[PDB]
């Protein structure tokens, strides 16, 4: 129900020359967690005496449960992928993490 | 399920036991900002004035 | 009782003293005011200062969370002619189960 | 000062850490079910003797990050700072203004955060 | 700079005679932390000319820093026993966990 992820900062190049006092600067930090809800299922029940009485079809059962169990993984995958389009990154770390890209080619008349 | 509402939830503690409270997994995965190399090092006529003026 | 058995001397140490089966062991370290230098979190208030008896056990009722134990360490001054000595320590104390703690407040 | 109420300081504190664990995994890219979720809680804080919230209906800018850090700072000060065993294990005038003013705080993001 | 100890409740215990079915129960948790604050010091700068003339002093002091830390540690320590004495315990817990137990005496103390 948790993952963490730490990020970080950059730093500011800054000048001296003969005698001054070198200035010092901060890095800022955050952090990121990623959490886990719900669990994916599949629940068959075969009776005995119709198992009894007619050749066993759980391998094609089994494909197809992990055929519906991978097209959901890809799915999700790309709903995430398409939901971070607007994540606006903090402004405390700005040139280290950059806000998402999303561009509108509204030249798709089909 | 048979037992519903009468589950012990291993962390998930509270008065009905519906508080997240999970010990953040962290294995040490910072990243920071991209590398960049410098080019102009093979661009320009390097010169050393070092201890010397 | 026999401390010693020989001359004219009584030799008593104001140590524990089994009463109920339980140790009452002595303590000079109770606090009078909110000085602690823990502060913002240690103050004792009027109240606070007349609890002189507490009762607990000696292995869930407390806790000392450390981070920096104790540490003595000399590093030479250069721009100011000095071996300095610092000694310093980081640590947090909290009381796990407070249900194991009796304290006896003294309403003088 | 404001918390004081026994068994119902758990409840706070459990609702505090509920939204510190639901919406700052949401914090890539706010919308609606987040501020559903802001919405639900600012209520429940209103019923409960917490000053009041206007509803809010978006996002500007990046106020977002001042919200997520006061999420994390308010769930960090209920639990394990003022309601459980900490430097004072129970609730005094000064746990409960601290744990108060992390609740301004995070009202104020919130308000500036969301128009 | 958190440790955390996690709390846990109990369970009651029931009769069954011949048939009659098991009910269960749950069991209540919650967590604690403790969050380190601040630090404690004790500085004692000696001039290179007076340690050039004079025996150490420097063991000595060492042995008295560590003896006011230990005074530290223990007054401390009964602070957090004394101010815990008000605490009341959650619901969930309750038979497990207990409210923290007052008692008042009057003395007479001339």
């Amino acid at each position: 129900n948790t993952y963490r992820i730490d990020r970080l900062n950059t730093s500011s190049v800054k000048g001296r020359t003969s005698g001054v006092a070198l200035e010092p600067t901060p890095v800022r930090n955050d952090k990121m967690l990623i959490v886990v809800d719900t669990v994916l299922y599949i629940r068959n029940p075969i009776d005995y005496q119709d198992d009894w009485t007619a050749p066993d079809f759980l391998t094609e059962m089994g494909q197809n449960n992990g055929s519906e169990f991978a097209e959901v993984f890809d799915q999700a995958h790309l709903i995430q992928l398409i939901k971070g389009r607007s994540w606006v990154a903090p402004a405390h770390l700005k040139p280290a993490f950059s806000d998402g890209i999303e561009i509108e080619a509204t030249i798709d008349s089909d | 399920t048979d037992y519903a509402g009468n589950l012990t939830r291993p962390h998930w503690g509270g008065a009905a036991s519906d508080v997240d409270i999970h010990l953040e997994v962290y294995q040490n995965e910072v990243d920071t900002r991209f590398q960049y190399q410098a080019m102009f090092l093979g661009l320009s006529s390097q010169r050393s004035v070092a201890d010397r003026s | 009782k026999d401390w010693g058995d020989a001359n004219a001397n009584g030799y008593k140490e104001r140590r524990a003293v089994l009463m109920n089966g339980i140790p009452v062991v002595e303590c000079t370290e109770f606090p009078d005011a909110g000085t602690h230098p823990l502060g913002s979190a240690y103050t004792v208030t009027a109240d606070d200062a007349k609890c002189r008896m507490v009762t607990f056990s000696k292995s869930r009722t407390l806790v000392t969370v450390e981070a920096k134990p104790f540490t003595s360490r000399i590093w030479d001054d250069e721009q100011n002619f000095a071996n300095v000595l610092d000694c310093y320590a980081m640590y947090q104390v909290g009381e796990r189960r407070p249900d194991t703690a009796a304290v006896v407040k003294f309403n003088e | 000062a404001a918390k004081a109420k026994d068994k119902q300081y758990e409840i706070v504190g459990k609702a505090q850490n509920l939204l510190k664990q639901v919406q700052p995994l949401y914090n890539v890219g706010f919308s609606t079910t987040a501020l559903d979720l802001l919405n639900a809680y600012f209520t429940y804080m209103q019923a409960q003797g917490f000053a009041t919230t206007r509803a809010g209906t978006g996002f500007v800018s990046d106020g977002a990050k001042l919200a997520r850090l006061d999420n994390m700072l308010d769930q960090v000060s209920k639990t394990g700072y003022v309601v459980l065993t900490g430097t004072g294990a129970p609730i005094g005038e000064t746990s409960g203004t601290a744990f108060d003013t992390s609740f301004t705080a995070l009202r104020a993001a919130f308000l500036a955060a969301t128009t």
